DNA sequence: TGCCTGGAGACTAGGGAGTAATCCCCTTGGCGGTTAAAACGCGGGGGACAGCGCGTACGTGCGTTTAAGCGGTGCTAGAGCTGTCTACGACCAATTGAGCGGCCTCGGCACCGGGATTCTCG
DNA sequence: CGAGAATCCCGGTGCCGAGGCCGCTCAATTGGTCGTAGACAGCTCTAGCACCGCTTAAACGCACGTACGCGCTGTCCCCCGCGTTTTAACCGCCAAGGGGATTACTCCCTAGTCTCCAGGCA
């Protein structure tokens, strides 16, 4: 079980008439897993320093702002904020 | 309906919530964290695939290869900073020759 | 002596990929020792993970975990 | 009446042509069976009667080639900073000293 | 004096005023060509790295792909996929940009060429074109043709196994002589994956001066020959008792 | 009475490799930190935060001048130059 | 302009501790910029931890965590 | 009522290490020999570094141990320099080292 | 508020290998930071080893494997020997 | 396409976090005095840089040799997946002693000053 | 080789931080019950190892020539040791008050359980 069909769903939206090899699919799988592990580990570190027992969207946002570069983190925070705003409204 | 249809995303939310509850990170997990993290992962995936598709169209191809991923990552200012300690298999290097060696 | 199987034109070809125009005569004997030390470290950690996992075959995920332990993440063999 | 040869290339042209030729491609530059025999020989020192897969040796070869290419990329900068073209082992030792190895 | 006309005429052998006893030749022809080469697997394209403008010529206009190109320094002509397109100046074997040549008599050593007008250094003159042999036919045709009592042998070794004959068909580069003071020379250019032999100049040759190239000296039989130029240090004969090829 | 140039330099090398004190003053460094921390307006600092910043900054600078000296010796010189600092920060990975 | 408060004798004493015998006249403008970049990175991380902690005071443990994030690992301040 | 440190023969505590393992989000279950093993390893490393620190304190004709003595004790041993190669010690200084070309 | 430390335990270790030697507060803080850092490294490596083999319990075998990967040379041999000697005496 | 295993929909309890109050510790601002350290010239010796000459080590090229790939076949150690069950860890009740905080006390070490030794250079 | 600036040694004074001692909490200890995680056994089947014949592309070795690394010499710029003057760092003291930190109360958010049913993987 992997993220391959979801990588196809993302790829067919930004470039319609293109394909992708299985080696590049494995590299994208490793990239998604690595970024997941980095963000989850930093959000696990942030929740221990304040003696809290819950990882929240504020914890994930603080782990995004520490890890990503300047122009990338702003768009990541904006996309995540829009997605968590559309979840309740 | 699924929560990925509620949030409007493409990556799943239940698998991310299961991996948060399963991988021993904290005691409790909230409600906006897998949606937020799925949006971040979808944005990063779409950026990598956009630059890879541009690098694939620049060489008259229709299939993205690890060389196209290598050129897309190393020809960007911030993705090279995020992925500086990562070795991509079958990726190669960037073509460059120092100016004190050319005749 | 299988360290002599890493031939001279292979090291020259790696230096041509690295951007080196002219090569002296001791770079090969230096590079063999550097490669030997690096491979001994990675094989030591991979065999440590394999002996911990109670197996007898050395898989590729043990090599990926050892390279992550050195600090050199490898995408593709997961 | 003899058959004359045209000319001979100046030293450096074929070398820069090989630099472009091997920076354009993406392949394995080391033979596979001597590398496999070397890995098995140095792995006999840690545990007798082991067994290997193929991707486990392919990943080692990818990591080793990337390490050596990065080492030569820093060592060429060392040799250029020393105001030379030929690459010396003292440049390799300086690169491994400043890098932290 | 050259007067290339397709009708065969009444001049026996010397080819100084009537060029239609033999046949001329375009880019060379092959006999046993097989698809084992580095043609379209790694030398598919070798594209230069140029960011041109190409909209400002004849006024603040630099010529495209000059002596700063990656391909001209490495003795390679560009392909049709160049970013300059049909304005690149590397493609000189394909657009047939030649020099003004003429063939008349200069000395009793034989026929040759003399420069029409001024011609600067590193300027292309003519391409060596002929018939490409192979392994077996060379050592049979040389002993079949040595018994025909010919003076001029039009043999040039392209590689260790390729020797080009310019006897049955030859262009205007077959008349050029030998001297111990060379002003032109030969270079090995790689066009479309295939290796080709050209002729460049080295100095500022005046209008009405000789244009010869240096031979890499070679004997094949027992006899010897000598040169008649005598610039300053003309050896004439070969380099001793050598026997290499 | 004058010394040949280099004796006082080696004396300073010996005494500052023997000593363990801080070399940068405290009020200019504190004003530098409080100037460049203006990120978030109207902050507030403990003393141990600046005391840790000064230790880390001087350790980083000594560890950079060591490799600068190694590059200058490799270039068969004695005087250090900014290109040696650029080579050290290029090989170091910065 | 408090970067000019890192004077020339202070950089010279840091170079004397670093082992440097002879110093040119252009080292100082490079050293001030390198120090400024390092302090901007560490102060940015410390202010990010402080803003997450809902506090107005930057403590020392925020600085130790900001140095641990970059691989410095300072001992002596907790 | 003997403790577990007296039963194991160690000087570091066992219940504090067990509490820090159970309250640190490492795993669901914690074995009964792991804090004993880890306290033995930490006690060995503590004694190993304090021996070299006391040797440096005897060499510099002092009674107490200072961060300069700790710096000398770590940087004069090769295995401790490899284990702690990315550690900065406050008020510890550097090592005396002058290159052989800088001096006549 | 009452806070954990290792100062009395470092003092008990110091008064066995050097019977006449003092220690300052700065050196005691450096020793506390050292013990905490080595604890965090070994516990994190053991928790990483516990997840690869799909286990739930961290035992002395995972702790020994985390020590063997992390300590270089003969120091790992002596650490394994001291730990095995301390675990052997605990069961009896 | 089969299907089945993981994801969604309600409902409830309990404790985790959010708000308000108040103490008092520690951060910031200010004024003066002393003097150590930074700033500014100045003469000069040393080193960085440029030019030139020479010998050799490393490049390109050709012919011979060798073993890396490339298939085909066969045998088997060992990875992988279910079943039993038993021993080991989570959890709670009661208890007591080890360790954190506060308080005196004295001695290792830091500053100062005199006398003699050790490297430096013209 | 002998003036001359650093530098080591010896003693005296005194002081503030390391260390012993005590009172007292709260967390380690011991006992007992229950559930379930892994240890062991056993069956299947699959890639890993070993051998064999053929081809041909890469490695090796020798010849030769020339561009470059290294050594020497000359010049002139520029950094260093030293002396004098100016400046603000450091210590000491004082005072206002802002926010860390702790406690008490209360709402509400997510883990757990049961039922249902479709999304994605071979
Ligand atoms: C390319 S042709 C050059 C001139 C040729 N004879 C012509 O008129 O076209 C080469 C042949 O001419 C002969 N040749 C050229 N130069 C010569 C010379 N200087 N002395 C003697 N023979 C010469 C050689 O023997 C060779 O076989
Ligand atoms: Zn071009
Ligand atoms: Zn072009
Ligand atoms: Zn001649």
């Amino acid at each position: 079980e992997s993220y391959s069909i979801y990588v196809y769903k993302v790829l067919k939206q930004v470039h319609p008439d293109t394909g992708i090899s299985s080696k590049a699919m494995g590299i994208m799988n490793s990239f998604v897993n690595d970024i997941f592990e980095r963000i989850a580990g930093e959000a696990s570190r942030l929740a221990h320093y304040n003696k809290r027992s819950t990882i929240t969207s504020r914890e994930i946002q603080t782990a995004v702002r520490l890890l990503l570069p300047g122009e990338l983190a702003k768009h990541a925070v904006s996309e995540g904020t829009k997605a968590v705003t559309k979840y309740t409204s | 309906k699924t929560r990925s249809s509620r949030a409007g995303l493409q990556f799943p939310v239940g698998r991310v919530h299961r991996l948060l509850r399963k991988g021993n990170y904290s005691e409790r997990v909230g409600a906006g964290a897998p949606v937020y993290l799925a949006a971040v992962l979808e944005y990063l995936t779409a950026e990598i695939l956009e630059l890879a598709g541009n690098a694939a169209r620049d060489n008259k191809k229709t299939r993205i290869i690890p060389r196209h991923l290598q050129l897309a990552i190393r020809n960007d200012e911030e993705l090279n900073k995020l992925l500086g300690k990562v070795t991509i298999a079958q990726g190669g290097v960037l073509p460059n020759i120092q100016a004190v060696l050319l005749p | 002596d299988n360290i002599q199987g890493i031939t001279k034109p292979a090291i020259r070809r790696l230096a041509r990929r690295g951007g080196v125009k002219r090569i002296s005569g001791l770079i090969y004997e230096e590079t063999r020792g550097v490669l030997k030390v690096f491979l001994e470290n990675v094989i030591r950690d991979a065999v440590t993970y394999t002996e911990h996992a109670k197996r007898k075959t050395v898989t590729a995920m043990d090599v990926v975990y050892a390279l992550k332990r050195q600090g050199r993440t490898l995408y593709g063999f997961g | 009446g003899g058959v004359m040869k045209p000319h001979r290339y100046r030293p450096g042209t074929v070398a820069l042509r090989e630099i472009r030729r091997y920076q354009k491609s993406t392949e394995l530059l080391i033979r596979k069976l001597p590398f496999q025999r070397l890995v098995r020989e140095i792995a006999q020192d840690f545990k007798t009667d082991l067994r290997f897969q193929s991707a486990a040796i392919g990943a080692l070869q990818e990591a080793s080639e990337a390490y050596l290419v990065g080492l030569f990329e820093d060592t060429n900068l060392c040799a250029i900073h020393a105001k030379r073209v030929t690459i010396m082992p003292k440049d390799i030792q300086l690169a491994r000293r400043i890098r932290g190895e | 004096d050259d007067f290339r006309d397709p009708q065969r005429w009444k001049e026996c052998a010397k080819q100084g005023k009537m060029p239609c006893y033999f046949d001329l030749i375009e880019e060379n022809v092959y006999l046993t060509e097989r698809k084992k080469n580095k043609s379209h697997r790694d030398i598919k394209r070798m594209q230069c790295e140029c960011t041109p403008l190409s909209k400002d010529e004849r006024a603040q206009g630099e010529i495209a792909c000059g002596e700063d190109c990656l391909n001209r320094l490495l003795m390679i002509e560009c392909s049709s996929r160049c970013p300059n397109g049909d304005y690149c100046s590397n493609r000189r074997f394909q657009r047939k940009q030649h020099a003004d040549v003429e063939v008349i008599l200069t000395e009793k050593k034989g026929w040759g060429l003399r420069a029409a007008k001024d011609l600067p250094s590193n300027t292309f003159v003519l391409e060596y074109c002929g018939e490409v042999l192979d392994h077996k036919e060379f050592k049979a045709r040389v002993k079949e043709y040595a018994r025909n009592k010919n003076i001029h042998y039009y043999f040039m070794a392209l590689k260790n196994d390729e020797i080009i004959d310019a006897t049955q068909k030859g262009n205007c580069s077959r008349f050029m002589n030998h001297s111990c003071e060379p002003n032109c020379e030969t270079q090995k250019w790689t066009v479309n994956g295939q290796l080709r032999v050209g002729f460049f100049t080295t100095k500022l040759v005046p209008s009405g001066s000789e244009l010869t190239f240096d031979y890499q000296f070679q004997r094949y039989g027992k006899e010897a020959q000598k040169c008649f130029c005598g610039s300053a240090n003309c050896r004439g004969y070969l380099g001793g008792e050598n026997r290499v090829s």
